RNA sequence: AAAAAUGUGAUCUUGCUUGUAAAUACAAUUUUGAGAGGUUAAUAAAUUACAAGUAGUGCUAUUUUUGUAUUUAGGUUAGCUAUUUAGCUUUACGUU
RNA sequence: AUUGCUCUUCAACGAGGAAUUCCUAGUAAGCGCAAGUCAUCAGCUUGCGUUGAUUACGUCCCUGCCCUUUGUACACACCGC
């Protein structure tokens, strides 16, 4: 609605997904409301940012590492490997890459996909190694919600590169999948099966 | 998979060994007023919610 | 209705028993011990082993058909400890864990009037 | 060598029946539903992207999403 | 495998107790750089092959048609671990 | 083969065991430049900017170091006497 004439012209569609809504690279933002608590608050869907690209201080203090949105995370985690490390642009391509396979496969909304992956990702209950005299017994620990959250982003793009190793299937494409995979929690994914290992342990040791 | 939704009134001391494990006295969400101290391991703070499979098992302090 | 028994559990160090038995004591249900469940020789006493033996006693006392138990513990005793082991305790949760009612809990360990010579010689076990 | 990389009219026909179908095709999802390597895959996909039947998503270089009509 | 028909003292094919004929090749990186002396001791594997004593069942079963076939295809251990509907190795057995 | 370039040869290596280094933000890692030496030679170095994360923001488990209290036949001081 409403197409106002500046003289450097712009295109028809790219005026069109402006103003009206707070969109995010095409599509709309809202929605995906996790609806689990520890998970709300520290997987940011609130923030609306046209981009998964900012300069971002973040590391700083302690916290802000939370209100850091949820696309820019996975875009950083893919950067790992120091082959790719840096290159923030082809990680965001990817990311790109990813949602619209996501899209394409069922329709429904990529970020939400992406977030429900997040929250099957994140383990309960891991281990912490205790000294005890000496021997390597290994008490069950509470998981705190950030750090499970950032544990859910590292294994999705784990399983991802993994893919990537040796294959055809480009990483964006091994990415989907796996969010796709830990969506319909099918533990035929990497993180999941991690996830679930770590989840046995827990139990093994209380 | 019956899960406990429990959250975190008191951080009460970093605790372990090493470093990274911390005590928190813990209100859970759905029936309140039931104080447990239990073991967190990441980053925590007031307020923050805790998923967990084996809720009623007090911690202690780890040698 | 409860039909009883007499759990008794034999805490040394370094081994843990279980040993069922009615309430005069001669006939016995179930003397499962930690050495039995973990072949590790070490993991004896080790408190996963006394639970695995708790629960196998457990088993066998529901095959039989008993309800309750009465806790005996017996620490070494006598020339040794005096202290219950590592894995009563353990053995303990672990019946009650099972379902296997639990009423009048002792510890009947031998503590003497003045022990014959103990352990060591007088200069005694020097590691 | 792993095989799917010869040609064939059959072949062709089997890729055929049909662009219809499939949520999205990329290069890398062709080979291997153990079709025509990599290179083939791209022409196949090409093709497909003349008269309609799969429309495109992306067009970047090897990350090439298309999916079913209309 | 499918099918038409001849004939054998009606017909047909589930294994049990026996002894002999044969396929686990070839080797090298290594073993103390070359030769000799022992596959020391130990030890045959069920697998295929013909016939017995018939529970079976009368043992041996022939002459001609339709297709490139159309037939029914693929894969199992052994150990460790309180990750025990899971984790790690994955044919061990003098060493390879 | 100083080094460069041109064609040709196409070896090992499908992310590396026991071990162990460096790191907390424009850092880490990547990327090149830059002078230094220099007649000629950069895989080095001191700087520089470009791209730019993951995870803590704790603890004394290890390692080292520091103190305090302790014990000392040591004072060339544990490689001691
Ligand atoms: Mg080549
Ligand atoms: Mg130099």
């Amino acid at each position: 609605f409403v197409p106002v004439e500046l003289a450097t012209t712009i295109p028809v569609e790219i005026q069109q997904a402006q103003q009206e809504i707070k969109l995010f690279n095409k599509w709309s933002f809202e929605d995906v409301e996790v609806k689990d608590a520890s998970l709300v608050d520290y997987i940011q869907i609130s923030k609306p940012i046209y981009v998964a690209h900012t300069a971002g201080r973040y590391a700083n203090k302690r916290f802000r590492k939370a209100q850091c949105p949820i696309v820019e995370r996975l875009t950083n985690s893919l950067m790992m490997n120091g082959r790719n490390n840096g290159k923030k642009l082809k990680a965001v391509r990817i990311v790109k890459h990813t949602l619209e396979i996501i899209n394409v496969l069922t329709d429904q909304n990529p970020l939400q996909v992406v977030v429900d992956a997040i929250i099957n990702s994140g383990p309960r209950e891991d281990t912490t190694r205790v000294g005890g005299g000496g021997a390597a017994r290994r008490q069950a620990v509470d998981v705190s919600p950030l750090r499970r959250v950032n544990q859910s982003i590292a294994l999705l793009t784990i399983g991802a590169r993994e893919a990537a190793f040796r294959n055809i299937k480009t990483i964006a494409e091994t990415l989907a999948e796996e969010l796709i995979n830990a969506a319909k929690g099918s533990s035929t994914s990497y993180a999941i099966k991690k996830k679930d290992e770590l989840e046995r342990v827990a139990k093994s040791n209380r | 998979t019956p899960v406990t939704l429990a959250k975190v009134i008191k951080v009460l001391g970093r605790t372990g060994s090493r470093g990274g494990v911390t005590q928190v006295r813990v209100e859970f969400l759905e029936d309140t007023t039931r104080t447990i101290v239990r073991n967190v391991k990441g980053p925590v703070r007031e307020g923050d919610i805790l998923v967990l499979m084996e809720s009623e098992r007090e911690a202690r302090r780890l040698r | 209705s409860q039909v009883f028994g007499v759990a008794r559990i034999f805490a040394s160090f370094n081994d843990t028993f279980v040993h069922v038995t009615d309430l005069s004591g001669r006939e016995t249900i179930a003397r499962v011990t930690g050495g039995m469940k973990v072949k590790a020789d070490r993991d004896e006493s080790s408190p996963y082993a006394a639970m695995l033996a708790a629960q196998d006693v457990a088993a066998k006392c529901k095959e039989v058909g008993i309800t309750a138990v009465h806790i005996k513990i017996r620490a070494t005793g006598g020339t040794r400890s005096k202290t219950p082991g590592p894995g009563g305790q353990a053995a303990l949760r672990a019946l009650a864990r099972s379902g296997l009612r639990i009423g009048r809990i002792e510890d009947v360990t031998p503590v003497p009037s003045d022990s014959t010579r103990k352990k060591g010689g007088r200069r005694g076990r020097r590691l | 060598a792993k095989h799917a990389v010869v040609l064939d009219q059959d072949k062709f026909d089997r890729i055929m029946k049909e662009a219809p179908t499939y949520r999205y095709v990329s290069v890398s999802v062709l080979v291997d539903r153990f079709k025509l390597g990599g290179s083939l895959a791209r022409v196949a996909l090409r093709h497909l992207e003349n008269e309609g039947i799969i429309k495109p998503v992306s067009k970047h270089s090897k990350q090439a999403i298309y999916t079913r009509a209309t």
